[PDB]
């Protein structure tokens, strides 16, 4: 067995395995997630989309539960273990209180199982971000984000990825309860906050809608470059 | 003599295909001082090599390298002291399982070529370092006579009719090599004189019954004993007479 | 023992260590392999430093099962393990099938064994290129394991020092028409290239392969087929 | 052209695809030759 | 014990995988892989580099190798390695992706934890609807229409980019394709039967086959692309 | 240097350093006395505080009803060996029924902290002990050391400073054997004041003692119930 | 240079350095010596007091690893009391299997095979302690084997480890051992290490008496006070 | 590198322990009092975007009805020592029936630091020290009791400790305004005026934590409302 400690602290005090693994976040697809009244909106950025690659396949966005769906940002592989350690659980909690799971619990679970690699023998730390959307029991929309280190914080909206401080900054100035007053205007804002580091346009956005008591939705690329009309059209009206 | 790594280190490659390490081990039969001589006859097998006490405080009597590793099967040491034993104490377990679980006492090539895959363990794995010692068996097979096997730190092992390890093992290669090259089927008696010889020859000692042990196998009799001061001394008087 | 591979990528995208082992197996004494037409022939240097080495005493070409023989070139002792190995997985394959091991079955598990080697931890790879003949189905086999772990199959190859002309030798010498007793004459011409000094029946190792199983040639027949040579 | 495209690769591909044009006597340069220009710098 | 470790899995300071990315450089060096999917079938051709004349041909395929009944896979890299996946992939065996999400699973253990080096192969998987997959020893794994690893993946990916038309292809254009592709991507200017290796998977009645061309059918295929291509050398 | 990294290392000069580095923590921890007699053991200690508004670090722990120990060094190490030895204690009562010699307890600790000091990737115990103990032999004063190497004193000292309070317990060493329970309370909190600056002073909030006697359980005294012993002895000069 | 940070690695002139650094240990150590008389087997310790704090009977050298074999140690303390239950469960293991005393020749044997299996992997250290196991009986008779930390045992008539080890083989060596009995030894024995004792140096030693032999029936055991001091006041007449 | 975990300074200092140390330094700053009336916990919750819910920076944790923890350092460590005082603590209560006491729950934690290391140890077994301070606060048979745990395992009962990126500032104003005899709604203030003093943002009801455990009364999170009370005055 490699037992051997891999994260150690720096004598400044800073476990440098887990900042270099925020810093393999910093080189993943932009993932923007915004909480609305009653949806809840996804969108990550497509790396150099290619004709001859099966779409279906490459997917950032995935659902643990029927109410729980995360995107990420960092290593692939590494957040396929991640989702597949996480949709073990959301099961075994489903079967133990007979109840779907919360954000906040699978969100917990997933931070937990990330501490757990920068504190365990032969293990590297998990070199993703998690952007876990979802809705309760009580149709409370929930957002929450994960890094390599475990912290897990709620977020009304948030951006994880290269362009995550581009975007959260435009998020701070157009997130208001108008921004989020319909479904539509609150889809617009993802595509918004993705079109500020996407610089060819609706062809590099992937886009995935939870609504209340349904399932996860991923947006056809139709459907998006219907959305990205609009945003241009109330562009001219503005100016 | 290229390196890149930790290749002086651990038994790991050298970039011209080198195990520094082992080849370190063969330097360590050299630290103890001792050369080791085993000639093979036509009916007898002798190991000698010399003794050395450096003041009267020591026990003589504890100063062996030559081992009882079974009845019929005796072996000399050269090398590290400590190594050599943990390899006496490992042949004779050997030897011993071999014997429970087969049923009839162990060859002297299968016995070797145990110890020899022992140690090559140890030139495979990093975490530990080849016994810097060499062992040189000798023993009475059913069919094949007498027996001379050298078992060196790397794993090699191969029959010899006469062959020689510790610091004077090339000087008395070529002693041996040139004797055997007369195509003698020596007696017991010619074995132990050309055994004590080429230890006598190369170290110029001129023995006395006490700096040199001397054990034999002999097919009337296939029991490895350590021969008495006063028996080597009947050999090295007749060595001299002549 | 150590848990870390002692084995890694080079920046270059090579195993480094791995080279290094082949670079022992190109000082290792040459190994000469020949597929004839109705059998497989295997041929070594096997030289002693001096006479007082017993030649018969320990053997390069060894048996595996009643069908499949050994020869490298590399290291001794590795050797050694790898024919274990080999004779155990022939043995572990016998008691469920019932049948003796097929020759491409026996090199995939023995190359298998070489490739953990180069993955496992704290451990190096062996030294040695293992050169598998045998006979199955009524054809000839003739396979070459790597260091690495890789398998070849060869119509005919050498190994060790020189190899790169023995295996031109070889191309210019090796006709799939050839018969046992050619391959002998071819094997033994191969070896004499590289081979210096004078070549006795002690100081080569000679074994075949056919319909009857493989064996080691005695030093006795050796010297028949040597006569021939010149 | 590549996914990982630096500016000097994109003058290398300017400047071969107007040697390109200079071979074929020519002043204007054709998106053939931006073609062979990509596969000389970014390939082989 | 600390003083010998390479400590494979680790992080760079700039957040990379050092082994993984050498891993990846071995692939590159390594023989050329393609795979075309097709309405009809799928073709994994791949370039031989075990050329020698000496060299027997015994086994049914040189770098393709049959998962199951459904499944081929072709490898690129390490041959050792490649030896291990392969059949940790039969014992893992199945739909496609399932398969290959779970050798990747075994790929990426590796590059986490263990302190073992990565397994330096790259895969090409084929079966059946009819799909295409690529794994790399970071254990990253995605669909393909048309990919290329080895060696220059990157120009063989460029020439499937520009002539692969989707949707509309056939076996017979696949494989045509191949050809073509593999013409520019080896340094051989006439690419021979005998250093190219194709192998097809089609649905016949409702059974998959998994076939490997004969070097008959294959010069068919150079002589025709030969001709073709001499056909547009007759326009200028 | 390249010496200093492991355990296991030994230096040219035939030392390990790592096990000397441990030795330091010991001498980095606060003073504390022990010193025996006639028919008591009794351990004083310096206890010190992080801040002035946090509590003083208790030093004298309870092992056994017969046995008592002074720690000095890193204190979660302490609380390790102490648990051992509190285990140790408890383990004979329940086979054998009678008090654990301290002499063969000392021996178990002593064993217990060499195998740390020989293998791959361990630490010695960077903490040092001062075992105060009453058997069928007499009162015992026992000190151990993060080398695994343990003494019996008569009269022992360690911590920081504490080589100030050995030339104390060294000076006026004849007179404890003879002297009473209060005497010999007083000798070591003259001792432990040697340890002390000049401008500071042995009060209530700093000092904690434990005494072992034949008819008396070991019991450590506090703030309250140090000031019965604290009045008795003069100032310093 | 990193020849000399492990055990498993050789130097390139076949000498483990860890091991040799193990063995300046004991050289830093006080002198403990030995000696094999007719009937039995005397040991003495040089036991420097470090304090006058340390009771008479702190840092005990010499130890009881079996009723009829001693042990007298010399380096790194822990170490010595670690081999000395390493030979305690040896010798006790003996007794539990094959029903007798464990003859001091297998005992040597079995405790230096441990010893030099902490001289082989990188995961241990070499012990740092030098000792000999002293041991008398009507069949086997006296024996005095010493082993050091490479895990070498050989038998012995008079032997000393430490610092003055030098110094003490020349005196052990103007004794006639193979004739006089423990009783004369005993006062040689303390003269002797009285001798080599630097009292310049590092001083203030005691001196640790302990013996095996017919006249304790083959009992190890420490040379009664009496004696003892009958000894030492021997010894120190013979410095004048 | 070649240090290992377990690794002493030629000073006697265990060189990760002493590392883990400097992580508490970069978290955010928390103040406990220890009064007559009960014991104050107040964190800085360190908002860093406005989009984060303050509500899920949970930096004082329940770890029973009467102990509460407040954390500062890495906060993703101490989620580990917290379960544990979570899970002794009802361990206690299965096998005594009755609620452990403060120190026994901060000296239980404090074994879990130090039980670190690289080789010879359990698969669980952590490879480096927990990069959190903690601030035990609770009423038990000796009344309210402040206990203070760095990543060294060393626990000891404080009157009034500051940890975390202010804990030298914020423990010297403490020493200037702690009394024995004040009352609890004295230190509610005081810790709050001690903390808008070091906060790097304006201190308002939303950035802030408090936590009281008074004798009879459980462990009360202070609501936005009760905040604002407090606020309003200083």
């Amino acid at each position: 067995s490699y037992d051997r400690a891999i994260t150690v602290f720096s004598p400044d005090g800073h476990l440098f395995q887990v900042e270099y693994a925020q810093e393999a976040v910093k080189k993943g697809s932009t993932a923007v997630g915004v909480r609305g009244r009653d949806i809840v909106v996804l969108g990550v950025e497509k790396k150099s989309v290619a004709k001859l690659q099966d779409e279906r396949t490459v997917r950032k966005i995935c659902a643990l539960d029927d109410n729980v769906c995360m995107a990420f940002a960092g290593l692939t592989a590494d957040a396929r273990i991640v989702i597949n350690r996480a949709r073990v659980e959301c099961q075994s909690h489903r079967l133990t209180v007979e109840d779907p799971v919360t954000v906040e619990y699978i969100t917990r679970y997933i931070a937990s199982l990330k501490q757990r690699y920068t504190q365990s023998n032969g293990r590297r730390p998990f070199g993703i971000s998690a952007l876990i959307v979802g809705f309760d029991f009580d149709g409370t929309p929930r957002l929450y984000q994960t890094d390599p280190s475990g912290t897990y914080h709620a977020w009304k909206a948030n951006a994880i990825g290269r362009g995550a401080k581009s975007v959260r900054e435009f998020l701070e100035k157009n997130y208001t309860d108008e921004a989020i007053e319909t479904d539509d205007l609150t889809i617009k804002l993802v595509i918004k906050a993705l079109l500020e580091v996407v610089q060819s346009g609706g062809k590099n956005i992937e886009l995935a809608v939870m609504r209340r008591d349904q399932s996860l939705k991923i947006l056809n690329p139709e459907e998006i470059e219907k959305y990205v009309a609009e945003i241009e059209k109330e562009k001219e009206e503005n100016e | 003599g290229s390196s890149a790594g930790f290749d002086r280190h651990i038994t790991i490659f050298s970039p011209e295909g080198r195990l520094y390490q082992v080849e370190y081990a063969f330097k360590a039969i050299n630290q103890g001082g001792l050369t080791s001589v085993a000639v093979r006859g036509k009916d007898c097998a002798v190991i000698v090599t010399q003794k050395k006490v450096p003041d009267k405080l020591l026990d003589s009597s504890t100063v062996t390298h030559l081992f009882k590793i079974t009845e019929n099967i005796g072996c000399v040491m050269t090398g590290m002291t400590a190594d050599s034993r943990s390899q006496v104490q490992r042949a004779r377990y050997e030897a011993a399982n071999w014997k429970y679980k087969y049923g009839y006492e162990i060859p002297v090539d299968m016995l070797c070529k145990r110890i020899a895959d022992i140690s090559q363990v140890y030139t495979q794995n990093a975490e530990m370092r080849p016994l810097g010692c060499c062992m040189i068996l000798i023993g009475i097979d059913e069919e094949q006579g007498p027996q001379v096997y050298k078992c060196d730190p790397a794993g090699y092992y191969c029959g010899f009719k006469a062959t020689a390890a510790g610091v004077k093992q090339t000087e008395s290669t070529s002693f041996l090599e040139k004797k055997v090259k007369k195509k003698f089927d020596w007696t017991f008696e010619q074995t132990v004189e050309t055994a004590i010889t080429c230890l006598s020859t190369v170290l110029s000692i001129d023995f006395k019954p006490s700096e040199i042990e001397v054990g034999v196998v002999t097919v009337e009799n296939p029991k490895f004993r350590i021969l008495t001061e006063a028996e080597i001394d009947a050999h090295l008087v007749a060595l001299a007479e002549r | 023992g150590y848990s870390f591979s002692l084995t890694t990528f080079s920046p270059s995208g090579k195993l480094v260590q791995i080279e290094y082992a082949l670079a022992a197996v190109a000082g290792g004494a040459p190994s000469v392999g020949i597929k004839a037409a109705n059998g497989v022939v295997l041929a070594t240097e096997k030289k002693q430093k001096s006479i007082l080495y017993d030649e018969r005493s320990v053997h390069k070409v060894e048996p595996i099962t009643k069908h499949i023989g050994l020869v490298y070139s590399g290291m001794g002792p590795d050797y050694r393990v790898l024919v274990h190995r080999a004779r155990k997985l022939a043995q572990q394959y016998y008691l469920v099938y019932q049948e003796p091991i097929p020759t491409a079955q026996l090199v995939q598990r023995v190359a298998s064994v070489m490739q953990e080697y180069t993955q496992s931890g704290g451990v190096r790879p062996f030294g040695v290129s293992l050169l598998i003949c045998g006979w199955n189905e009524g054809r000839p086999y003739l396979f070459q394991s790597d260091p690495s772990g890789a398998y070849f199959a060869w119509k005919a190859t050498a190994m060790g020092k020189n190899y790169v002309n023995g295996k031109t030798f070889l191309e210019k010498r090796y006709n799939e028409d050839l018969e046992l007793e050619d391959a002998i004459h071819t094997a033994i011409l191969t070896l004499k290239e590289s081979f210096e000094g004078q070549m006795t029946e002690d100081n080569i190792e000679v074994g075949i392969c056919n319909e009857a199983g493989f064996r080691r040639l005695t030093p006795t027949e050796v010297k028949d087929y040597l006569a021939a040579i010149a | 052209a590549k996914d990982d495209l630096s500016g000097a690769d994109i003058k290398a591909i300017c400047t071969e695809a107007g040697l390109m044009a200079l071979r074929e006597r020519r002043m204007k340069v054709t998106n053939e030759d931006f073609k062979k220009s990509k596969e000389n710098v970014l390939y082989k | 014990s600390r003083r010998y470790d390479s400590r494979t899995t680790i992080f760079s300071p700039e957040g990379r995988l050092y082994q993984v990315e050498y891993a990846m450089e071995a692939i590159g060096h390594a023989g050329t892989c393609l795979g075309i999917l097709a309405n009809d079938g799928v073709l994994l051709a791949a370039e031989r580099r075990n050329i020698h004349k000496l060299l027997d041909e015994v086994f049914f395929s040189e770098k393709i190798y049959k998962l199951n009944e459904d499944m081929a896979c072709s490898v690129a890299g390490i041959t050792s390695d490649a030896n291990v996946l392969t059949n940790e992939l039969r014992l893992i065996a199945i739909p496609c992706e399932q398969l290959v999400t779970a050798l990747c699973d075994i790929k990426q253990a590796y590059t986490q934890f263990g302190g073992k080096r990565p397994f330096g192969v790259s895969l090409l998987y084929i079966g059946w609807g009819f799909q295409l997959y690529q794994s790399d020893p970071s254990g990253n794994y995605g669909g393909w229409k048309a990919t290329c690893i080895g060696n220059n993946s990157a120009a063989a990916v460029s020439m499937l980019k520009q002539d692969y038309k989707e949707g509309e292809m056939t076996l017979k254009s696949a494989l045509a394709l191949a050809i073509k592709v593999l013409n520019k991507t080896m340094d051989v200017s006439k690419l021979s039967a005998e250093k190219v290796e194709i192998a097809t998977l089609t649905r016949e009645n409702g059974k998959t086959v998994i076939r490997v061309l004969k070097q008959k059918e294959v010069e068919q295929l150079i002589k025709k692309h030969e001709e073709e291509e001499a056909k547009a050398e007759r326009e200028k | 240097n390249q010496y200093d990294n492991d355990v296991t290392v030994w230096s040219p000069q035939g030392r390990i350093h790592q096990i000397e580095y441990a030795m330091e923590a010991v001498k980095q921890g606060s003073a504390t006395v022990g010193l025996k007699s006639k028919t008591h053991a009794v351990l004083v200690a310096l206890k010190r505080a992080q801040s002035e508004l946090a509590a003083h670090q208790k030093k004298i722990l309870h092992v056994d009803n017969h046995i008592g120990i002074s720690i000095a060094g890193l204190t979660a190490d302490a609380r390790l060996l102490c648990n051992f030895m509190r285990q140790e204690c408890l383990d004979s009562r329940f086979v054998f029924d009678r008090p654990l010699p301290v002499s063969r307890l000392v021996s178990l600790i002593g064993s217990k902290t060499q195998i740390p000091t020989q293998r791959y990737g361990r630490r010695p115990y960077g903490v040092g002990l001062l075992i105060a103990g009453y058997d069928d032999m007499g009162p015992h004063i026992f000190q151990t050391c993060p080398s695994a190497n343990y003494f019996d004193c008569r009269a022992m000292s360690i911590g920081a400073r504490s080589q100030s309070a050995r030339t104390y317990l060294e000076r006026h060493m004849s007179e404890f054997m003879e002297c009473n329970l209060n005497e010999l309370v007083k000798h070591g909190l003259r001792a432990l004041r040697e340890t002390l600056p000049a401008e500071q002073d042995l009060t209530t909030k700093n000092v904690s003692i434990g005494i072992v006697g034949k008819d008396l359980e070991f019991t450590i005294y506090d703030d309250d119930d140090v000031s019965p012993f604290l009045e008795g002895l003069e100032e310093r000069p | 240079t990193g020849y000399d940070l492990s055990a498993s690695t050789f130097s390139p002139d076949g000498r483990v350095f860890q091991v040799e650094y193990a063995m300046k240990a004991v050289e830093n150590s006080s002198t403990a010596i030995g000696i094999r008389c007719k009937d039995g087997v005397v040991f003495g310790v040089e036991k420097l007091v470090l304090s006058k704090l340390y009771e008479e009977g702190s840092n005990k050298r010499l130890f009881n690893v079996d009723r009829h074999v001693g042990m007298a140690v010399a380096g790194l303390l822990a170490d010595a009391r670690s081999l000395a239950d390493i030979a305690r469960e040896e010798a006790s293991n003996f007794r539990s299997n094959f029903g007798y005393n464990i003859p001091l020749k297998h005992l040597a044997d079995r405790v230096a095979m441990y010893v030099h299996a902490y001289t082989l992997y990188s995961a241990v250290r070499p012990f740092g302690c030098s000792f000999m196991l002293g041991s008398y009986s009507v069949n086997d008779g006296a024996q005095l084997y010493m082993i050091d930390p490479s895990g070498v045992s050989y038998g012995y008539w008079g032997c000393a480890i430490g610092k003055a080890r030098q110094a003490a083989k020349t005196e052990i060596e103007k004794l006639q051992m193979k004739e006089m009995t423990c009783r004369d030894i005993v006062k040689e024995v303390a003269k002797i290490i009285y001798i080599v004792h630097d009292e310049v140096k590092d001083k203030a030693f005691e001196l640790e008496l302990s013996w095996v032999g017919e006249l304790t029936n083959g009992r190890h055991e420490i040379v009664p006070k009496d004696i003892r001091e009958e000894a030492e006041k021997y010894a120190k007449e013979s410095l004048k | 590198y070649d240090r290992g975990v377990n690794t002493f300074s030629p000073e006697g200092r265990l060189f990760q322990v002493e590392y883990a140390i400097e992580a508490i330094k970069l978290g955010s700053t928390a103040i406990g009092i220890q009064t007559s009336e009960g014991v104050c916990l107040a964190v800085e919750k360190r908002i860093t975007s406005p989009l984060m819910e303050p509500s899920s920076i949970e930096k004082i944790v329940e770890i029973d009805a009467h102990i509460g923890c407040a954390m500062s350092g890495l906060i993703a460590d101490a989620k580990t020592l917290i379960d544990k005082a979570r899970v002794e603590t009802q361990n206690h209560w299965f096998t005594y029936n009755e609620t452990m006491t403060v120190e026994s729950v901060t000296q239980a934690v404090s074994n879990l630091a130090l039980q670190f290391g690289e080789e010879d140890a359990d698969p669980g077994a952590m490879s480096r020290p927990f990069g959190v301070a903690l601030l035990f606060g609770g009423v038990d048979e000796k009344g309210p009791q402040l206990f203070h745990m760095d990543p060294s395992g060393t626990f000891v009962q404080c009157d009034a400790r500051a940890i975390g990126s202010a804990s030298e500032g914020a423990q010297s104003s403490l020493q200037e305004v702690y009394h024995k005899s004040m009352t609890l709604k004295e230190a509610i203030k005081s810790s709050l005026i001690i903390l808008k003093q070091v906060m790097e943002e304006k201190l308002n009801a939303t950035n802030i934590e408090l936590a009281t455990v008074q004798p009879g009364q459980n462990f009360h999170m202070f609501t936005k409302e009760e905040l604002e009370e407090v606020i309003k005055d200083i």
